[PDB]
RNA sequence: GAAGCUAUUAAAAU
RNA sequence: GUGAUUUUAAUAGCUUC
């Protein structure tokens, strides 16, 4: 079965590394606060993730929730690290303005880190 | 004189609305159940003076007295029941007189509408007829008289503000139900019986009709609230009467309450919610389904709730996780999980401490969204309005669709042939059409029109047993791992599965005990699965974008091994409704058009299309499909394994996570075509919807002008099996489905139908037509059936207009006339102009390609149209071609095309 | 038909497009693949013959 | 020639 | 990256009348 033996060894792996790449501390903190030990799914992400990813479709969506070099969401902090538009291009944080808003490629992504 | 008398000691200015002493004639619905007649319908009301009431601007406000004339009798019985009664806030003043002697009974303060109208006008929605419905909506303040002014206010798809605007009323349906409750109470406490009806209930939420209530002895009261409760039922989620619960205490000034995020029970809320607003509904509520009794009690307290879990976060519901360990190593798996329709499910074989996982349980924790939600990062995602859970990846991922390719040899030699020229019948209308990256994204949030609809309990309860009698000459049942046939294995596995190989690596690698294993696992466990949205690249002549759902191997695998017993019988079976599995050569296309004929009295026939089908699919609908498939185990299944085989259908296939560009999101619902049961279940859907039609068609005609007493005993007798009876009457059963295979015959195919019906009782209003198949889909489906995609035909001897994208033609085969299904002949074209591999543009190695062409053109070489023979006889030229530069001749020959259409024989 | 071959070479234009890899500007993609439906979608031959020619400026463009 | 089975490629339908 | 199910044709094999 060197069909079965190849394909065993490879759910093993992604399993573990997903596993190490767990945010130990907080998950921790927070599952076995819950009375039985049970949580949602839809939480832990929001709950424990430590790197945020917005995607903002025009400038009129942008200034309503990214505005400036920080922002909040989810009853927390994020720092912006960097910006990134449809073709996988960094974008300064100084060149999206309503004046130069039709020369970008939209949409952008913003990825932050939890304060 | 009459003006003051009805003034009373709370003087007003009174407006006379007719001719002062008259009674004023309205035209109104009553829901109605006497000796002689039944039904919810329209009638019209003689015994009432109406006196519209003014105020300081002598401008008239929302207020009348009603005044009615009745006999002695009902003047003492009516006295005695309101003097018991008059303590109760909920009740509309009553005034006692009689002045000429004849007794007058005034009701003061009343509205011009009442419940049942409102009920009645959301429910039988006919556009360019909504009067009422308009009059309602300005009245109350929901929008102005110019929102009318623009067009297509009315349906959900191109005016999505009609959701605010209906919504609008949430608040003063909310008032009414809580009046109710109280009314109940009053009557319980004082000793009083009689049955509830909306059409005692005016705008504001007080009553006023008790001329056919009882008094009994005090304490033991009882009050009938099943008609009231089950047609109103429709309305309470359209209007989203329950938006005041989700704030602090129960008002809308004040902000929303903040839930704990790790709760996710509500068990007691949703107690709580059912004790207030339907108390004196007299059948057990199990606010989670696992604890019903069948399948039966299972839709009865989804449906509740459906209505129930618009209250509570978002985030509450789908998976839920535990912590595991792996020798030692922690491990967060799936446990549980908290359904919007089915209350929260716990897994039966949890092991927190467990060493060397088997291939069985690799496959159930890789195919597990839990560990991927875990490790992915947070993502807020402006384009959609749906839930986004993670981001898997580092960055988004956008998705093209190339442009077709172009068969210049082919298109040459139709030029050359005289084709494509000015002022001509045939042009090419089918393309492939390009698409950005952002055509995943658009066609996911499609979704948006997917919302929660709760559905009248008591006639969807009735219209199940009777769609479970289309299924009764099939054999189903479970099979064993061997007796699973799959068409292809070289496709694709879904998410993770995709990685590693195809379908036929797990299918090789897992032994018939190991599959065996994991289907026994599923009936005592929910796995949760992923699903992933592709794009598919075809030809149509529209520009919008195709998309479909990748299902798991491990939700295809069991879905199968439940399934296709069922599945196999239906499509071997030949001449029932469903039509699934025959064939339209050797005489198919007439057989079919000679049994939906059958022997209709006066025949007519008819057509309808789903606007959104897929993506509008309502949730209790999906479940009740479910359930009828599922209701052929009753041998080899018990009931938690029939439960646990339904929640785990509907936590993969109606509600799961969906990867969409390396994201994971939420799916509302509806139906997620790439199930082991799409067409099957579509098809259990639209009889459904055409018997409900029928039904609401059959109840909404007036009971004393059906000339025929045999149909008037049978509204009279549906109407007490909807509202009367809460048991299965197997005889009416019969007798209905009896009724409507005489007069109603349908051949079902997926979405699309086809139906034979007597045309002097639809006329007469006692079978469906297209304005009931235009309320039903309204107020069930939230989608507006446009009469342009409809057709009717008056004349059989020409066939249906369109069914399976195929017209009909009464042409002379050897002696007799039979019917042959031509195609579009624009689409034949471009299938063959048109490509989507560079390898097909050359037609010598590809002559596979034009011989099938050239078998689904045969038929236009009868039209009476020579553009059409044309086509049939440019693809067999080209054939020849073909085969002649390359180097047998049936290809070429007329003969091998003729005899695909003749009798086998 | 002076409208089918406006039609015809409006997908060769778009196949030689992919194929040069204009993709890669995804500006440039949305406007190649809006000319192409647009074109696909007319009617009238007049409107047709413009927006081929706005389609070729792209290519001539290289 | 006849019927059935298997694999490979292709076409149409919901 | 490319789903579920149904029908049909071509090609090449394997039993059979
Ligand atoms: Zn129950
Ligand atoms: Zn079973």
């Amino acid at each position: 079965e060197d069909k079965r033996a190849k394909v065993t060894s490879a759910m093993q792996t992604m399993l573990f590394t997903m596993l190490r790449k767990l945010d130990n501390d907080a998950l921790n903190n927070i599952i076995n606060n819950a009375r039985d030990g049970c949580v949602p799914l839809n939480i832990i992400p929001l709950t424990t993730a430590a790197k945020l990813m917005v995607v903002i479709p025009d400038y009129n969506t942008y200034k309503n929730t990214c505005d400036g070099t920080t922002f909040t969401y989810a009853s927390a902090l994020w720092e912006i690290q960097q910006v990134v538009d449809a073709d996988s291009k960094i974008v300064q944080l100084s060149e999206i303005s309503m004046d130069n808003s039709p020369n970008l490629a939209w949409p952008l992504i913003v990825t932050a880190l939890r304060a | 004189s009459f003006l003051n008398r009805v003034c009373g000691v709370s003087a007003a200015r009174l407006t006379p609305c007719g001719t002062g002493t008259s009674t004023d004639v309205v035209y109104r619905a009553f829901d109605i159940y006497n000796d002689k007649v039944a039904g919810f319908a329209k009638f019209l009301k003689t015994n009432c003076c109406r006196f519209q009431e003014k105020d300081e601007d002598d401008n008239l406000i929302d207020s009348y007295f009603v005044v009615k004339r009745h006999t002695f009798s009902n003047y003492q019985h009516e006295e005695t029941i309101y003097n018991l009664l008059k303590d109760c806030p909920a009740v509309a003043k009553h005034d006692f007189f009689k002045f000429r002697m004849v007794p007058h009974i005034s009701r003061q303060r009343l509205t011009k509408y009442t419940m049942a109208d409102l009920v009645y006008a959301l429910r039988h929605f006919d556009e360019g007829n909504c009067d009422t419905l308009k009059e309602i909506l300005v009245t109350y303040n929901c929008c102005d008289d110019d929102y009318f002014n623009k067009k297509d206010w009315y349906d959900f798809v191109e005016n999505p503000d009609i959701l605010r605007v209906y919504a609008n009323l949430g608040e003063r349906v909310r008032q009414a139900l809580l009046k109710t409750v109280q009314f109940c109470d009053a009557m319980r406490n004082a000793g009083i019986v009689g049955v509830l009806t909306l059409d005692n209930q005016d705008l504001n939420g007080n009553w006023y009709d008790f001329g056919d209530f009882i008094q009994t002895t005090p304490g033991s009261g009882v009050p009938v609230v099943d008609s009231y409760y089950s047609l109103l039922m429709p309305i309470l989620t359209l209007t989203r009467a329950l938006t005041a619960e989700s704030h602090v205490d129960t008002d809308l000034t004040k902000p929303y309450i903040k839930w704990d995020l790790l709760k996710y029970d509500f068990t007691e809320e949703r107690l709580k919610l059912f004790d207030r607003y339907f108390k004196y509904w007299d059948q057990t509520y199990h606010p989670n389904c696992v604890n019903c009794l069948d399948d039966r009690c299972i839709l009865h307290c989804a449906n509740f709730n459906v209505l129930f879990s618009t209250v509570f976060p978002p985030t509450s519901f789908g998976p839920l996780v535990r912590k595991i360990f792996v020798d030692g190593v922690p491990f967060v798996v799936s446990t549980g999980y908290h359904f919007r329709e089915l209350g929260v499910v716990h897994n039966q074989d949890v092991n927190l401490h467990s060493s060397r996982l088997s291939f069985k349980e690799l496959l159930v924790y890789a195919a597990d969204p839990a560990m991927h939600a875990a490790s992915g990062n947070l993502l807020l995602d402006k384009r959609t309005t749906c839930f986004s859970v993670a981001a898997l990846t580092n960055n988004v991922a956008f998705q093209t669709v190339k442009p077709g390719n172009f068969n210049k040899d082919f298109y040459d030699f139709a030029v050359s042939k005289g084709f494509f020229k000015e002022g001509s019948s045939v042009e090419l209308k089918h393309f492939f059409f390009a698409q950005d990256g952002n055509a995943a994204i658009s066609d996911y949030d499609y979704y948006r029109y997917n919302l929660p609809t709760m559905c009248d309990i008591r006639q969807l309860l009735f219209v199940v047993e009777v769609v479970d009698k289309y299924f009764d000459c099939y054999d189903g049942g479970c099979i064993n791992a061997n007796q699973v046939i799959v068409n292809n294995l070289d496709k694709s596995a879904g998410f993770p599965f995709n990685k590693w190989g195809k379908a036929r690596l797990y299918y090789d690698s897992m032994s018939y005990e190991d599959q065996d294993a994991l289907f026994a696992y599923t009936k005592r466990n929910v796995i949760p699965t992923i699903t992933q949205m592709n794009l598919k690249y075809a030809i149509s002549a529209k520009n919008r974008a195709r998309t479909v759902a990748g299902v798991s191997i491990c939700s295809t695998m069991t879905n199968r091994q439940f399934h296709q017993k069922l599945l196999k019988s239906i499509a071997a079976t030949r001449g029932a409704t469903v039509v699934i599995g025959t064939s339209k050569f050797y005489g198919g296309w007439h057989n079919m058009l000679k049994t939906v004929y059958s022997d209709v009295e006066n025949p007519h026939l008819m057509g309808w299309d789903y606007p959104k089908c897929d993506r509008a699919m309502p949730n209790m609908l999906r479940i009740m499909a479910s359930l009828v498939l599922a209701r052929k185990h009753t041998t080899c299944c018990s009931l938690s394994h029939r439960f646990y085989r339904l929640a785990n259908e509907c936590a993969q296939v109606l509600s799961e996570m969906v990867m969409c560009g390396g994201s994971l999101y939420v799916k509302p619902g509806g139906t997620s075509s790439g199930d082991a049961t799409t067409a099957y279940a579509n098809s259990v859907f639209n009889i459904c919807q055409a018997v409900t039609a029928n039904v609401n068609a059959l109840l909404s005609t007036d009971g004393n002008k059906i000339a025929d007493k045999y149909v008037r005993n049978l509204q009279h007798r549906l109407y007490e099996c909807l509202y009367r009876n809460r048991d299965v009457d197997t005889d009416f059963v019969n007798e209905f489905y009896a009724y409507l295979r005489k007069h109603f015959s349908m051949m079902i195919l997926a979405d699309d139908a086809v139906v034979c019906f007597n045309s002097t009782y639809a006329s007469q209003g006692l079978v469906a037509s297209i304005k009931n198949f235009k309320s039903v889909l309204y107020y069930q489906n939230n989608v507006f059936m446009s009469e342009a995609k409809c057709w009717t035909e008056t004349d059989l001897t020409k066939g249906p207009h369109e069914f399976c994208s195929q017209h009909t033609m009464l042409v002379k085969q050897g002696d007799d006339y039979v019917y042959l299904p031509y195609p579009d002949p624009s689409r034949i074209l471009g299938a063959g102009c048109f490509v989507d591999d560079i390898v097909k543009t050359d037609g010598t190695l590809m002559i596979e390609r034009f011989v099938s062409l050239a078998i689904d053109a045969y038929p236009l070489t009868k039209h009476p149209n020579q553009e059409y023979a044309d086509v049939f006889h440019l693809y067999l030229q080209y054939i020849r071609k073909l085969h002649d530069e390359l180097t047998t001749s049936r290809y070429w020959e007329p003969e091998f095309y003729e005899a695909m259409y003749t009798p086998h024989t | 038909s002076k409208m089918s071959d406006v039609k015809c070479t409006s997908v060769v234009l778009l196949s030689v497009l992919q194929q040069l890899r204009v993709e890669s500007s995804s500006k440039l993609w949305a406007q190649c693949v809006q000319l192409h439906n647009d074109i696909l979608l007319a009617k009238d031959t007049t409107e047709a013959f413009e927006k081929m020619v706005s389609l070729l400026s792209v290519l001539l463009s290289m």
